[PDB]
DNA sequence: CAGTCCCTGTTCGGGCGCCAT
DNA sequence: GCATGGCGCCCGAACAGGGACTG
């Protein structure tokens, strides 16, 4: 229960970078700190221990930093690889606790969100019920967000929604966003609307239909 | 040469027990420094610690949960099992089994790790999933490219392959994480294309669903009325 | 009556016999006096009459308590004593009030008859043989053996010691909770119980030694405050040292001082600050006994201020377990330093002074060391715990000492307390030589055989100086050029030796010593305000030595 | 009456009587332990209670080792140990390991208990007697004495030595690599095996001995962050010995060649070919000190040439396994402590430099007992003897505290003194 | 070096104070 | 012809050991 935090959340830098993320205890952990590395796969490599020694077969490009409740890691220059999750954990006192992470991520030149709605597919509205696809594509960065209207007035109920990772070529980020009605409401309204606010356009992108 | 493996029952029924072994090899549960540490990782979370068992047997608890966690060992197998009780719906994460060592007077680091179980507590019972097509219309079809979507509703469990035109479409295809609908899961991709292919040249939905012993496609027929 | 406790077996000091001491002669009025103490004695079991072939006898002659006028025998074991084997004794230290926690219910016993109740081993009662002398020349006098614990005799203390120590033994175990402080045989019970569940086992205890053949008489205190103990009075929430009365004698004597200065000793455990150090001197020197002297106004100073003290009354707390332990060192006038131990406010729970000066050349740090350092043992003594302090010198001060010391050091958890005098060293070596001042180097020396010898130096700027001095030696002389130096120069200076001797002296930043000539060539230090000396071994061609060497060596030899 | 085994008669030096040192004061923490550990070994009779008859004693404190969070009664044997002697060293002498001190790994094993089963020598009892301290002098105090062979008593491992060197006969025969000494209450195993291999090793002797009645200490690993624990094993190898410098300066005031010369003239002693005369030259009249001395080539020439001298074992040196031991110990400065090891004034036989704690907790006791400790523990496993100490602390102060942060079975013999600042030879930098 | 001296630290004895027998 | 044992204090003496000079 020794808290530790790694205030930058998500981070996104450019190959040949050099980044360093912060890890600050709850106490003076004497630099019993330790770093991981998650990569989007899944996997967990370590990193480094006792604040900044090197695990055998890392990259020199990796330093550790830190003490008593402030800590470090700082990787030289970006590379393809160093771009994933990065864990810090504190075995001073057990419980053993990690941070909550760092994403490190790729920044790419702003693009807008290629929004795109679809119909209740005959088929689901055959079978009683309704639901109102709404993708976003390849948009940058990640935070954006939607807004479901019927017939002008806001909906709560029947929302859903998905992101997806940075995807590792384009660097964009997509998101499928669902709307659930029972058919007899998708059949007591004739329209639809899905908005997307993002950093790029002072409007919201709009994209819409009638039954 | 050091290895680790998660066992498990991938998934368990509401309040029931689970037990997760982890398989090593590369050194023993003797050697003196030496302890198996389980990590826990929700979907999409961070790394939760669990329990350490020690080759002493000075196993520590996540204080949060020692009341259900219980952690073993059978040192000539050269397994370390965690059992888990009552678990619920939150209890559903990758679990992660580590080899720890106590290096020197100031090192102790988790140095290896497995590649983990996906375990998943739900009382949802084994069901297919009901594919939808999803074609443009009402502001349909002009001259640049056109974005085509598949819809996979109430499936049980994960997870599912979705693929396009059978693998011959595969550019622009975007498949999203599910999402659980009433403890049953929903999701769908988007593949796209250049008007030019579609509709000329017909364009397919692949869904596979392993669980279920089903495989199903679904032909996107552009829009009517 | 007499014990059923086993005895203990004491020999003789190896290869000795015992003591075959004649018996003087005595008045019948003396005689029959005796005759019938030991006639008592006899019925009662203490001693016995013994045979012919019994060689050994101690004397004994009686005397007159002039106010009962009544008689009591009082037997010479002075020679057994010098052949009785000797003993570990066990009494280790005596118990002090402020080692006391207050206790609900508490009493005071005492027993009677203490030494006449333990047997003395069977097999050594033949040595503790003496006559008791017939009126005129006649048949010999009457023969007796000791039975008992012989008053007077080596063992008789430490063996009735022991014989009370397992006499206990049982009943404390069986009433862990209940605190027996037994002194000889001066029994203080106390407990956490009601009044009566208390009695109920200060009678069980009683019983129990009546037992065993301790007779408890009723000259214990119940629910008697102030209880009569060890020396004091217990209150149940403090204590008093049972009133102390000074010889205040209008022309003192040598010996009548040791009744005063002791005395005075006796209140620096209560009365704070009794400052002894002056009238303590007189006595100095090699005094007769009864040789009058007379009382300096520096001791009049000492008396005066003492004497204020013990006007005004105090009292003393009791320990408290938790409330951890304070001390609390005070600066006083040279050599003396006073404390008071307590755990809240301004209660002592005990106080006292030290004063011993340890070593010729001393300065102030270390003298507090060892206060801080003689307080802590007689604090393990008393709570078996080591106190918290609160001494007059600055955490910069200390920090410095130690880390510039050869020798290792530390003393307890302390923080500052402010209330002056203040310590803090005078002086202060330099780590570097300085510029702007000249390179004195110095050197002395003298002959055994003559007394005499001479001591100066020579500096960068040819300079020279050599006085030439009458009884000291080397290390007199080689002290004594260090201080011209210290006088024929500025206030930064460079010296150089060849003496570890006076190096070593002085680098200890010695602040006060026995000696003048290092007083004042401390003098110099204080007053000077920059010095630094360095060293070299003489006789090896150094350059700047061998100057003064031959410049002082006029008498190497003859 | 735990052996029927025949008691073995020993007889303190000629002209020379039993112990008879006083008990120093014990705090609580202590008593109460010494109690408990005094009232047990009563019962199954180790230990019998004695009053004033017996005129000997010998002080007794006891320290809760960290080691293992256990309390451990030590009994201050240092003046009969020395009284009696024909017995440990003359008579039955327990051979030294010539290759313990060659061993990457040596762990040391208190295997005191091994004693409490062999009777002590009837007579000789009178002199193991303590006494125990209560607290505000409340009681007297309760003296006891050995029946059996004593805790930290020379004789102890000298008469078991028959029992133990067959205890173990078998694990020797069957580790034929390990290498196992013992001096009084321990046992020194060391090997050339992994770490991870060594600790199970020795976990695996604390089992033959378990099989023979021998229990030994339970030391305590704790999984929280100062792995202390990992330091228990002794490794002869960071063992280096270590010589003196002289220092370099760029230009070299008048001063700085003086205390160069001291030095050098000091090692002198030690290693005889160290010429001082055709570097002292530049100094020759009496100078200031701040001045800037030039280095001739005529000096220089030694200045690089005494120094070479200065890189490389003595002069003929040699140990007599027949002579006492001695170690000086000089706080350098800032938690850094050096000494030396010799038998013959000036013909050490190591020099080295306890480096520090660093739980030190910037206690210059506590880190000199423990260089003390450290220094002993040396000097045990390379020759197999405990050397006598010239202390650099005022005795009353080290008597004072050196039991609080002591942690060892025996106690080595230590005098005190004040010698400053000799030279800086004995080297800081 | 062997024989001696100086100086410093420590131990011990002696008287007193206090306690008790 | 006055006790014994314990602790404390204060003083001075005999004692022990290290370093220095001398024939
Ligand atoms: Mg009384
Ligand atoms: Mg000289």
């Amino acid at each position: 229960d020794i808290q530790m935090t790694q205030t930058t959340s998500s981070l996104s830098a450019s190959l040949g970078d050099r980044v360093t993320i912060s890890c600050s205890a709850s106490q003076d952990i004497s630099s019993y700190l330790n770093w991981y590395q998650q990569k989007p796969e899944g996997t967990v490599k370590l990193l480094i221990y006792y604040t900044s020694s090197l695990h055998s077969g890392v990259p020199s490009r990796f330093s550790g930093s830190g003490s008593g409740t402030d800590y470090s890691l700082t990787i030289s220059n970006l590379e393809p690889e160093d771009i994933a999750t990065y864990y810090c954990q504190q075995y001073s006192k057990f419980p053993w606790t990690f941070g909550g992470g760092t994403k490190l991520e790729i920044k790419r030149a702003d693009a807008a969100p290629t929004v795109s709605i679809f119909p209740p597919s005959s088929e689901q509205l055959t079978s009683g019920g309704a639901s109102v696809v709404c993708f976003l594509n390849n948009f940058y960065p990640k935070d954006i967000n939607v807004k479901w209207k019927i017939d002008g007035s806001e909906r709560q109920n029947g929302v859903l929604n998905s992101w997806t990772d940075q995807d590792s070529k384009d660097s964009t980020y997509s998101m499928s966003s669902t709307l659930t009605l029972t058919k007899d409401e998708y059949e007591r309204h004739n329209s639809y609307t899905c908005e997307a606010t993002h950093k790029t356009s002072t409007s919201p992108i709009v994209k819409s239909f009638n039954r | 040469q050091i290895t680790l493996k998660e066992s498990g029952p991938g998934i368990v029924q509401p309040s029931q027990p689970f037990r997760l072994t982890c398989t090593f090899s590369g050194f023993s549960l003797s050697t003196s420094g030496i302890g198996v540490t389980w990590i826990r990782q929700p979907s999409g979370k961070g790394l939760e610690w669990l329990a350490t068992i020690w080759w002493d047997d000075d196993n520590r608890y996540n204080p949060s949960l020692k009341s259900r966690l219980t952690v073993s060992k059978d040192t000539s197998n050269n397994q370390a099992f965690l059992n888990m009780m009552t678990v619920e719906t939150a209890d559903t994460a990758i679990y992660y089994c580590a080899q720890s060592a106590i290096t020197s007077v100031t090192d102790s680091a988790m140095d290896h790790w497995g590649q983990g179980t996906s375990v998943t507590v739900s009382s949802a019972k084994t069901t297919p999933p009901s594919v939808y097509p999803l074609a443009p219309g009402s502001a349909a079809q002009t001259n640049s490219m056109v974005t085509l979507g598949c819809l996979v509703k109430g499936y049980f469990p994960e997870p599912v392959t979705v693929t396009w035109n059978s693998g011959s479409l595969s550019s622009g295809v975007h498949t999203f994480p599910a999402v659980l609908q009433s403890d049953l899961y929903t999701l769908s991709s988007s593949v796209t294309v250049p008007s030019s292919t579609w509709p000329s040249e017909t364009v397919t939905c692949n869904v596979a669903h392993p669980a279920s012993s089903t495989k199903v496609d679904k032909k996107i027929v552009p829009a009517d009325c | 009556p007499i014990s059923p406790i086993e005895t203990v077996p004491v020999k003789l000091k190896p290869g000795m016999d015992g003591p075959k001491v004649k018996q003087w002669p005595l008045t019948e009025e003396k005689i029959k006096a005796l005759v019938e103490i030991c006639t008592e004695m006899e019925k009662e079991g203490k001693i016995s009459k013994i045979g012919p072939e019994n060689p050994y006898n101690t004397p004994v002659f009686a005397i007159k308590k002039k106010d009962s006028t009544k008689w009591r025998k009082l037997v010479d074991f002075r020679e057994l004593n010098k052949r009785t084997q000797d003993f570990w004794e066990v009494q280790l230290g005596i118990p002090h009030p402020a080692g006391l926690k207050k206790k609900k219910s508490v009493t005071v016993l005492d027993v009677g008859d203490a030494y006449f109740s333990v047997p003395l081993d069977e097999d050594f009662r033949k040595y503790t043989a003496f006559t008791i002398p017939s009126i005129n020349n006649e048949t010999p006098g009457i023969r007796y053996q000791y039975n008992v614990l012989p008053q007077g005799w080596k063992g008789s203390p430490a063996i009735f010691q022991s014989s009370m120590t397992k006499i206990l033994e049982p009943f404390k175990k069986q009433n862990p909770d209940i605190v027996i402080y037994q002194y000889m045989d001066d029994l203080y019970v106390g407990s956490d119980l009601e009044i009566g569940q208390h009695r109920t086992k200060i009678e069980e205890l009683r019983q129990h030694l009546l037992r065993w053949g301790l007779t408890t008489p009723d000259k214990k205190h119940q629910k008697e405050p102030p209880f009569l103990w060890m020396g004091y009075e217990l209150h149940p929430d403090k204590w008093t040292v049972q009133p102390i009365v000074l010889p205040e004698k209008d022309s003192w004597t040598v010996n009548d001082i040791c009744k005063l200065v002791g005395k005075l000793n006796w209140a620096s455990q209560i009365y704070p600050g009794i400052k002894v150090r002056q009238l303590s001197k007189l006595l100095r020197g090699t005094k007769a006994l009864t040789e009058v002297i007379p009382l300096t106004e520096e001791a009049e100073l000492e008396l005066a201020e003492n004497r204020e003290i013990l006007k005004e009354p105090v009292h003393g707390v009791y320990y408290d377990p938790s409330k951890d332990l304070i001390a609390e060192i005070q600066k006083q006038g040279q050599g003396q330093w006073t404390y008071q131990i307590y755990q809240e406010p301004f209660k002592n729970l005990k106080t006292g002074k030290y004063a011993r000066m340890r070593g010729a050349h001393t300065n102030d740090v270390k003298q507090l060391t060892e206060a801080v350092q003689k307080i802590t043992t007689e604090s393990i003594v008393i709570w078996g715990k080591t106190p918290k302090f609160k001494l007059p010198i600055q955490k910069e001060t200390w920090e410095t000492w130690w880390t510039e010391y050869w020798q290792a050091t530390w003393i307890p958890e302390w923080e500052f307390v402010n209330t002056p005098p203040l310590v803090k060293l005078w002086y202060q070596l330099e780590k570097e030589p300085i510029v702007g001042a000249e390179t004195f180097y110095v050197d002395g020396a003298a002959n055994r055989e003559t007394k005499l010898g001479k001591a100066g130096y020579v500096t960068n700027k040819g300079r020279q100086k050599v006085v030439p001095l009458t009884n000291t030696t080397n290390q007199k002389t080689e002290l004594q050029a260090i201080y011209l130096a210290l006088q024929d120069s500025g206030l930064e200076v460079n010296i150089v030796t060849d003496s570890q001797y006076a190096l070593g002296i002085i680098q200890a930043q010695p602040d006060k010593s026995e000696s003048e000539l290092v007083n004042q060539i401390i003098e110099q230090l204080i007053k000077k305000e920059k010095v630094y000396l360095a060293w070299v071994p003489a006789h090896k061609g150094i350059g700047g030595n061998e100057q003064v060497d031959k410049l002082v060596s006029a008498g190497i030899r003859k | 009456p735990i052996s029927p085994i025949e008691t073995v008669p020993v007889k303190l030096k000629p002209g020379m009587d039993g112990p008879k040192v006083k008990q120093w004061p014990l705090t609580e923490e202590k008593i109460k332990a010494l109690v408990e550990i005094c009232t047990e070994m009563e019962k199954e009779g180790k230990i019998s209670k004695i009053g004033p008859e017996n005129p000997y004693n010998t002080p007794v404190f006891a320290i809760k080792k960290k080691d293992s969070t256990k309390w451990r009664k030590l009994v201050d044997f240092r003046e009969l140990n020395k009284r009696t002697q024909d017995f440990w060293e003359v008579q039955l002498g327990i051979p030294h390991p010539a290759g313990l001190k060659k061993k990457k790994s040596v762990t040391v094993l208190d295997v005191g208990d091994a004693y409490f089963s062999v009777p002590l020598d009837e007579d000789f009892r009178k002199y193991t007697a303590f006494t125990i301290p209560s607290i505000n002098n409340e009681t007297p105090g309760i003296r006891y004495q050995y029946n059996v062979l004593p805790q930290g008593w020379k004789g102890s491992p000298a008469i078991f030595q028959s029992s133990m060197t067959k205890i173990l006969e078998p694990f020797k025969k069957q580790n034929p690599d390990i290498v196992i000494y013992q001096y009084m209450d321990d046992l020194y195993v060391g090997s050339d095996l992994e770490i991870g291999q060594h600790r199970t090793k020795i976990e695996e002797l604390r089992q033959h001995l378990l099989r023979w009645g021998l229990t030994t200490p339970d030391k305590k690993h704790q999984k929280e962050p100062p792995f202390l624990w990992m330091g228990y094993e002794l490794h002869p190898d960071k063992w280096t010995v270590q010589p003196i410098v002289l220092p370099e300066k760029d230009s070299w005031t008048v001063n700085d060649i003086q205390k160069l010369v001291g030095k050098l003239n000091w090692a002198s002693q030690i290693y005889p070919g160290i010429k001082v005369r055709q570097l002292s030259k530049l100094l020759r009249g009496t100078k200031a000190l701040t001045e800037v001395i030039p280095l001739t080539e005529e000096a220089e020439l030694e200045l690089a040439e005494n120094r070479e001298i200065l890189k490389e074992p003595v002069h003929g040196v040699y140990y007599d396994p027949s002579k006492d031991l001695i170690a000086e110990i000089q706080k350098q400065g800032q938690g850094q402590w050096t000494y030396q090891i010799y038998q013959e004034p000036f013909k050490n036989l190591k020099t080295g430099k306890y480096a520090r704690m660093r739980g030190a907790h910037t206690n210059d006791v506590k880190q000199l007992t423990e260089a003390v400790q450290k220094i002993t523990t040396e000097s045990i496993v390379i020759w197999g003897k405990t050397p006598k100490f010239k202390l650099p602390i005022q005795k009353e102060t080290w008597e004072t505290w050196w039991t609080e942060y002591w942690q060892a079975t025996w106690i080595p013999e230590w005098e005190f003194v004040n010698t400053p600042p000799l030279v800086k030879l004995w080297y800081q930098l």
